[PDB]
């Protein structure tokens, strides 16, 4: 994030990182709206113009992580 | 249904840092 | 980064908007962020993509994510906003797989 | 924290991808249903008066992240 600052514990409860896992990479960000159901960015998953056409088996998700 | 709400913050009646910034901000 | 980070911006009129960029505004972003004037500092970067966009409501007191982390061009830059998905704009779509 | 598999991905029919990254979303259906705690919790969606009346010019917004 440009020019912020640390969140405290708890804040930001729906937050929800888009990883990898093949080695490990963060690639994204995201957010739970639901105890099945994350929000994100489609250019996240798939950008073609950049080689990015994740599929389910490509990511993991880390719930509940604040750093 | 018990969306948006925090319990470490507005569960327990509280209020983080820089959310006064928010709501002086609004004009409902 | 090393914690998680936090940043509070103020919405930008749509005229502002069109005017920071040569690229194609629709109705399903917005942008966000302190004018060259305001002083104030901050935004978005890489690997922050698809993050939440939140406001906190006065009427009740529960968070509401306003958008999506969408594009930009740099960063923390004087003139340029940041373009964020107009998630009540997608809500129908949403809805039609959630409830399928 | 909490690891999550992905069970589904679904992505606006109409992004643009190839224009200007219009309607920018995709949900992730989660594999197993997680459970709320003080660190995760889901958000909330708006319905048209929150949006109407919040939506605004210099109506400041929080963002959040590692990037």
């Amino acid at each position: 994030i440009v020019e912020g600052s640390d969140a405290e514990i708890g804040m930001s409860p729906w937050q929800v990182m888009l990883f990898r896992k093949s080695p490990q990479e963060l690639l994204c960000g995201a957010s739970l709206i639901s105890d099945r159901w994350v929000l994100t960015a489609a250019h996240c998953l798939l950008y073609p113009p950049w080689d990015k056409n994740f599929t389910e088996n490509d990511l993991l998700v880390r719930i509940g992580k604040h750093s | 249904a018990d969306c948006g709400l925090r319990p470490l913050f507005e569960k327990k009646s509280l209020e983080d840092k820089t959310e006064r910034e928010l709501l002086e901000s609004y004009i409902d | 980064p090393s914690v998680l980070q936090v940043v509070n911006l103020p919405i930008v009129e749509r005229p502002v908007c069109k005017d920071s960029t040569r690229i194609r505004i629709t109705d399903n972003m917005f942008c966000a962020g302190y004018k060259p004037d305001e002083g104030k500092r901050g935004d978005a970067c890489e690997g922050d993509s698809g993050g939440p966009f939140v406001m906190k409501s006065p009427f009740n007191n529960r968070w509401y994510q306003m958008g999506i982390v969408s594009w930009g061009e740099g960063c923390d830059r004087d003139g340029k906003y940041g373009f964020y998905t107009h998630v009540f704009r997608l809500k129908k779509w949403i809805q039609k797989v959630i409830d399928q | 924290e909490k690891i999550s598999m992905l069970e589904k991905i679904y992505i606006h029919p109409r992004y643009n991808w190839r224009e200007n990254l219009d309607r920018d979303i995709a949900l992730m259906k989660l594999k197993k249903p997680v459970a709320f705690s003080d660190y995760i919790h889901p958000v909330c969606l708006p319905d048209r008066e929150t949006a109407a009346s919040l939506l605004q010019a210099g109506y400041k917004g929080r963002v959040t992240g590692w990037g």
